[PDB]
């Protein structure tokens, strides 16, 4: 049927001119291959490196936090550092005064008796002279005694 | 009130360490110094804290703490012996930047006179006078709080 | 006839193959096209990344650098303490046990003459006495030379 038949006629025209269009602006993305391809790339790095920063600034924030928390413990520990280091020249002053004295005390309690021997010592000289002075006093007459009568 | 707290280092041995035991009279006193490195002894004039010491010994980190706050201070050496001197040097950089340079500092051990005057401060010898030798400290320690 | 047909869809789905084909295609050349219209653009956000990246990357080491340095400050604070306390126990306890030893020493030495003021304190009294003997046979030896009247 001269029916149908045109249309395929028609259906094969239209065809034809798309292959001829088509040829053209596929033969311009041709034209554009490398030029994108070169794009892609620089869009692929762009990316990648927009993800290593997304990161390096979750980790800057994480840092922040961790030296936020050493200073506030460094602080501290300088803290008690000091606060016990100015108790200190005290402690020490007792701990040498109650020693020094401990010791001194005994020492003069040994002094004290140190003394009184020395004392005695010659408390004891003295008399001794007394002794062997009498002692000569009488043999002196016991031999006047034998001598006389 | 009025209590003066010097503080002598570089103390030789109970040969000069007794430089307490010279400055105080009392003989019922212990001297800690010569087995412990440090002694803690207290005489009056017209108070007075003296804490004596010879640097090297495990109370370092104390002896230290004596330096915030000291008054005057004494560096000392042993005459006998050229090692002592040799420490001197070393014990003035000590008394820097721990202690205070605003305090009477005072050096004592004709040639040590050298680096006497190399330090601008007083000097003496080790005579054994040493009685007068905290007069004079002292008489200078009180020669500020004049301002 | 029902052959002729074969022929005409034919025509057709390869016609719409085409139009299709051919209609993507087309699509992919506006964008491509924008796109190579922010190589530009592109490129400059790109290196306007490649430092403020870079930037972070530098401020992540100095945040090391000091969470260290401050982590070192505390430990020096935080074992000037240690120290401190720990040298405190030694004076004390050395201090004191020295101490304690001198102050027996004298004890002992002094309990030794403790004795000796007691081996005269005796000594003494016993020539007291060995005395008045000695100091009669005088008054007694006297008279016995007041004989011749």
């Amino acid at each position: 049927s001269m029916a149908l038949s045109t249309q395929l006629i028609e259906s094969v025209d239209k065809q034809s001119h798309l292959e001829e269009q088509l040829n053209k602006s596929l033969k311009t993305i041709a034209s554009q291959k490398a030029a994108i391809e070169n794009y892609n790339q620089l869009k692929e790095d762009y990316n990648t490196l927009k993800r290593e920063l997304s990161d390096r600034d979750d980790e800057v924030k994480r840092l922040r936090e961790d030296i936020a928390k050493e200073n506030e413990l460094r602080t501290k520990a300088e803290e008690e550092a000091d606060k016990l280091n100015k108790e200190v020249e005290d402690l020490t002053a007792s701990l040498f005064d109650e020693a020094n004295n401990m010791v001194a005390d005994a020492r003069k309690e040994k002094y004290a008796i140190e003394i009184l021997n020395k004392r005695l010592t010659e408390q004891l000289r003295e008399k001794d002279t007394l002794l062997d002075t009498l002692t000569l006093q009488l043999k002196n007459l016991k031999k006047v005694m034998h001598s006389l009568d | 009130d009025s209590i003066m707290k010097i503080l002598l280092i570089g103390d030789s041995g109970v040969g000069k360490s007794c430089l307490l035991v010279r400055f105080v009279e009392d003989k019922f006193n212990p001297s800690f110094i010569t087995t412990i490195g440090i002694d803690f002894k207290i005489k009056t004039v017209d108070k007075l804290q003296l804490w004596d010491t010879a640097g090297q010994e495990r109370f370092r980190t104390i002896t230290t703490a004596y330096y915030r706050g000291a008054m005057g201070i004494i560096l000392v050496y042993d005459v006998t012996d050229e090692r002592t001197f040799t420490n001197i040097k070393q014990w003035f950089k000590t008394v820097n930047e721990h202690a205070n340079d605003e305090a009477q500092l005072l050096l004592v051990g004709d040639q040590g006179e050298a680096l006497a005057k190399e330090l601008g401060i007083p000097f003496i010898e080790s005579s054994a006078n040493v009685n007068e030798i905290f007069f004079t400290l002292a008489k200078l320690i009180q020669e500020k709080i004049d301002s």
